């Protein structure tokens, strides 16, 4: 049993990713960003900004969320609809969730929602930049190994000892192989 | 005194002592309650043969119902288990354990065991944490069965101004600042 | 029609196209019988008029509205106000600044 | 600056001053991902948007609301739905013929 | 003990009358409207626009009424705030109540408040208009009486026997007075 | 048959008359003892510790509700009473419910006028402002002037209503 | 256009009164104190013991008024709250004004308020007290007359003969009516 | 000279009436030019362009102060009038402030008798409720009842009330 | 409950009772330091505590006040100072008796 | 990359089976029935006894399934509405889906829906009987191996021996504690 | 909900509510939406709602029993073909099914 | 001939093999041109600007389908490939309307693949859950592991799949 973390993403980087989907069942469904990320789980924070939409036989519900590069729909079906009815207009909420698609437009399949102090607003602001930031220079100096040389052992071991992680070059080629 | 020390969760192995993470609530595994001494706040025995409840440090005592809390953090790095004991359950759910106690029977005498009336609890009254953020500490110990646990002596709730000190400095480490 | 994100931005930098902004500010005047008030941040006051709740005067918001431009002149239509009387302003700003001057370049990195 | 009344107008004849019009339709198709409806009365149809509430598709309602004119278009952003499903239509356009054909005569007579 | 009837107007005319202020301690405020109309009390149907603004301390509380005339504010003092909580956003209210003028504006002093069907507002639509067309007519008939003759003995007699009330070239002559 | 007659022409004594308005005050409501055949005015005596009902021997008392408002309706101002089950009907509670209020108050040390006042402005005030027709006969009460002693209420119909204002119209010459 | 005058009372005659609220719109509310006086506006003198609280938008002013014998309320609503401003807590005010009630408890709707002497305060005094014995002694002349047959047209000459107003036996006919 | 009366027992046509009271309301504050030697109303003749004093020819007008209030003293209502210093003394604002008042008021759009109405209900609300003595004469107008023209005014003597009150009380028999 | 009245007494006759006290006296002291002062009646001395205002020597002056009966001794928690430099005494006191000898049998009287 | 082959069954299996949701994300929710069987894809067969019931705005699409032992629902939410539309009362169905759970009563999420003829139907009575005999006497042979030792690598060795697949062993380990 | 059960006319129980019957039809009667199934062991006046079978048409129907004063009728509610069938099969599975279950599902513990 | 064959043993290299089982999933339906008398695949050689068949000269090509989907029975999962005119059978949908179909679908911006899996995940939903018999061989691919490729497919036999049924609960010793 192995769960993977959730990272702090931008909606803009939510909304302009490719969705891949699963085929096996060990498999998870994921995302992968425009800079060659892989994202399993998404953790986003943002205003509510209309009324919570809940079916008349509360088999569904949903809100929408703004943080000020994109607006996403978040959903709960089923027993999760619970989850739409914590929070009201104007709310200043943080969302815990998985990715899903539906009608070409990307949108959250909630697992949590819980309302913030403005300071974590700004602490989701700085974090989130840092962590974006990190990552583009590791792919900026993981794509130099995959262009020159290629998938091979010995270009695993020069990424390696050059400090990169192994997986980033797989999600490099997938990225490849899904834009060409 | 022993200060604590912060740790990212993916480094951390098993035998660490005074270890701080700071996370998000991602799942709520189980919420219970049980019988303790009313001094030392420790396991005690209820005895069918004998009736009472024995602790091995002060003899008969009166039992007191406290709550344990069992929980999953999340940091964007890794994912672990965190168990809380007593006082700190109650006041990071705003419930006495006397309510739980009687919502654990009401649910038993539905039917349901000990553990299914646990976990029905834990996620169909108490799922309004899921998204909370906290600073934990404890010890980080490994069950042979359910893998690394962080059993916790006290959480708190963050900071803003001393997390917003270290992101600076983790980017002036980078080189932008 | 694309729901579209709350731009933020000061007072004094509206734009001619946007529709919709996110402003900060603290309050200077309240006027009940029409339902208005002033924001204030320091570079610019701007009339907002509310339409069912108002703030107290000299608590800091956090104003997301419609613009509305007219020939009768500009004024913004508030929707969401949040109480930001306890935040921390120079962080905000600091964290503006930065990322202004950052996330532009870095979209140019990499490549397909 | 006192607010203006809803001046009651018909689709087909929303002049270019007004800033707040009340209109009366029935529904005709609602979506629900961006929060609009069209409404339909006979003489045209009006693409209404919504903030938090929805109408059925079927009923008729009556609708007040600003007018927001830019180049994107003509739309109603309703302030105030209110359910007509059960009223007397052919007697509200009666006596709004009535009123006006009689309330600028009668203004004029007497004097002083 | 004697009550007088409240009169079915509409809000310009509430708006464009004349406020006169008794001196007297028995005799109460009045409103004299455009077309020489003595009016005690109002009674309004119409739409509410904003949600009541009631005071922290329940110490007064009011809400905005329109009807496609204009636009008036009603307002209740001390215990009658309670009429400002039996109303919310948007319905569909008939308002009864006395007349009163605060910074030359003319405002409603409420002392009932009750939601009706809208065929209950077509009927406040039809009887308002019937209802003024009524006054227009005797008062044109009574203003060449007073501007002919006067206010003498003789011309009371001749208003008496011309079908017209008796009143009504008093109150005329008052509007002179006051607009003059 | 009942005949629709204006406010303003109401005069004492007159039969069988329909009255339409405004509800414009609330006097008083009140609960009473009553025979339990005939609904009629029963009397509780001290030395007997029984209810008399000189048509019906001994009975067990039921509660019933008096209401007292007043009708308004542009051209007049007439007081209106109403008994019974109709006024359980229009304020929607049950006798007993009142009766408990109305005890509830007289424990506090007031009168039965007073409590009955208070019960009437502190709790039943929102039906001023309510449109309806009632039907009774009038009286003359030398304290307090004309009373209508209601038989029954209804609500309105307003395409009756709108076709008799057509109708006035049409004889006034503009339609 | 009749100001039918003031009256001077204790502070613990107006809280200790029975209030009477007029139903006709010709007719103002009045007092009937304990010893059986009418009262339609008080004319208080005494100091002030707190400070003048007023809301921000000047809609209602009260404050609080003590002469040794009680407290009292002193309001203004609307466009009377400029009187609540012309005092400070400290000083001896005479306050004129009319009686109502809020919340079973008696309040003084304003009137009228001026700042004045100790001198005149112990002439108000002298002045209450000289007419709360004159009224005592003629309530105690008029008892025995209303108790020996009633209001009829004898007992009216007879009074009328030996000096009693007529109206104190309307108004203990009255007192009579409500007590029970 | 004067002489003490209750306003009880004031008559049309009375003369040389000394009363003491207290404000009650105030009715309106205006000017108007005067005869600057013995204070009388001059006319502006239209056929000469003049103010002219038809008692001592062609003179130069000067403002003079008229102020109409309330009093009340226990067992009734008066109307009372001051004229010139007098009112100027009670206010304390000399007449050329509230000429130019008035003139601001009336450039609004509002008559001489809304700009007198308003001036006094707006800035002089603050002199109700003070003690007063006025002495003057009763004169009867047709439509405004009883008016005591006062002549002069003083402030209110405290120990002449005491010992006038004083000696009231051994009337009435309880020292 | 309601807020009690001031009851007004000398310093030899402070009753046990008494709550609050309204006091006109002579000043003979002063002391800044603790913000203290003594005021004379005629039959004793009290130590009255001011607030923020302080009299003068010369200046008779009334204090309305509460008083604060603890192990330390008898001191007035002053609440308003005011003057009386001016004032008939004589004539407060004997309408202070005459009022003490009649309200008692006045209030008695006439039943009902 | 690999799929678990659906597996055939009753509908009074699933309704009184064991619901086991994973925690981990690389594994999928499954059921065990009475007669320890894991199943992860039902595959049913049946006719349809009620009207589908689509929403309005299609994001959900249930109908029931009957054959002759339970009633089930069978469920599309999102973009497999689609097949709820291809269904209409009284005919016979297959339908090949997931299980789920909600509120205390099992669902299938359907994957795909086919209409077919009754001989299909009889053979899938016979698959299905076929399929539980087997696995009964599977189970029964086990039982002796799992209450004589337990999980051990004896007994493993013994279970291979005797032509027992190992998975069962663990399957009756779980099921046993699931019990108590 | 009830599961339907399928068993022969003949052999209908009181206890029994949902009926499902394979028959041969030999009349229908238009106005009252009556017809009748034959089954080999029985004839049945049974119900359709509006749709009507043909004669030659094997009919299975899935309905409730009305037990009234009025007769015994079945309120059908699923009408289908049958007549590309066979059923020995039937008959063989359904003594079968009927003779191993009850010490299957008794079979095993836990 | 054919052989029977249970997916639970199928190995790679085997051939003329039978399987009987439902389908799972579509995964992919595409069309293309081949020769029009050997129907293989044709070089569209870019000096020649012809569609050259190396076992016939130059020839005219014509349009034909292949399809993709999977296979389940209960003991596995079998990717399956379909060829011409077998497909067109299968969906009933004449091969010229999904090559519009496809040429549609991806001048919206598509490639092939995305505009064949779009094609076939929002139109041919309809024929999972359907049963069917395949006949044909097991092939290895490096990326997807074993595909069966069928040369044709026929419907289940129904009588011949219950004997055989059958004949395995004799096997199993019930009968
Ligand atoms: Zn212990
Ligand atoms: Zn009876
Ligand atoms: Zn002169
Ligand atoms: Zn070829």
């Amino acid at each position: 049993k192995k769960r993977m973390p959730a990272t702090r993403l931008y909606i803009k980087d939510i909304l302009e990713g490719y969705f891949v989907k699963s085929e096996g069942d060990f498999e998870p469904n994921y995302l992968i960003t425009k800079y060659a990320r892989k994202v399993y789980r998404a953790k986003i924070v943002g205003t509510v900004v209309r009324e919570p939409l809940i079916a008349e036989d509360e088999t569904y519900g949903k809100f929408q969320v703004d943080d000020g590069t994109g607006v996403i729909w978040v959903l709960g079906f089923r027993d999760d609809t619970k989850f739409a009815k914590l929070v009201r207009k104007g709310d200043l909420v943080q969302v815990i969730g998985k990715i899903a698609e539906w009608r070409d437009d990307k949108q959250i399949l909630v697992e949590g929602v819980s309302k913030v102090h403005p300071n974590m607003w700004i602490l989701h602001r700085y974090e989130t930049l840092k962590e974006k930031i990190e990552h583009i220079k590791k792919a900026k100096i993981a794509l130099e190994i995959y262009n020159q040389y290629g998938i091979t052992a010995k270009s695993k071991v020069i990424a390696k000892n050059k400090g990169i992680e192994e997986e980033l070059l797989e999600v490099i080629d997938e990225l490849y192989g899904i834009m060409m | 005194v022993a200060t604590y020390t912060r740790k990212k969760i993916k480094d951390i192995e098993a035998g660490d002592r005074f270890v701080e993470v700071r996370g998000t609530i991602a799942k709520v595994y189980r919420v219970l309650t049980y019988d303790a001494c009313p001094e030392c706040k420790k396991k005690v025995d209820y005895d069918e043969g004998l009736g009472v409840w024995i602790c091995p440090e002060h003899g008969e005592v009166q039992p007191i119902k406290m709550t344990i809390l069992d929980f999953g953090l999340d940091d964007g790095t890794g994912y672990i288990r965190v168990t809380l004991f007593g006082d700190d359950a109650e006041e990071l759910l705003g419930v006495s354990p006397e309510e739980i106690a009687e919502k654990i029977k009401e649910l038993e005498e539905s039917g349901l065991t000990t553990k299914e009336a646990a976990r029905k609890l834990a996620e169909d009254e108490f799922y309004n944490i899921i998204g909370r953020e906290i600073v934990v500490r404890g010890n980080v110990i490994e069950d042979r069965f359910l893998g690394l646990i962080l059993r916790a002596s006290s959480w708190e709730d963050v900071d803003y101004r001393r997390e917003i000190e270290r992101i600076k400095e983790e980017l002036e480490k980078l080189g932008v600042m | 029609r694309r729901r579209k994100p709350a731009v933020e931005r000061k007072i004094s930098e509206i734009r001619e196209e946007d529709t919709r902004v996110s402003l900060i500010g603290r309050v200077i005047k309240v006027d009940k019988m029409d339902y208005m008030f002033w924001l204030d941040d320091g570079t610019g006051v701007a009339i907002i008029e509310s339409e069912s709740d108002l703030p107290k005067v000299g608590q800091v918001v956090r104003v997301i509205g419609r613009i509305i431009r007219n020939e009768e002149g500009i004024h913004i239509y508030a929707e969401v106000i949040q109480d930001f009387s306890d935040a921390d302003l120079e962080a905000l700003e600091e964290i503006r600044e930065l990322e202004r001057k950052l996330l532009p370049r870095l979209e140019g990195e990499i490549v397909w």
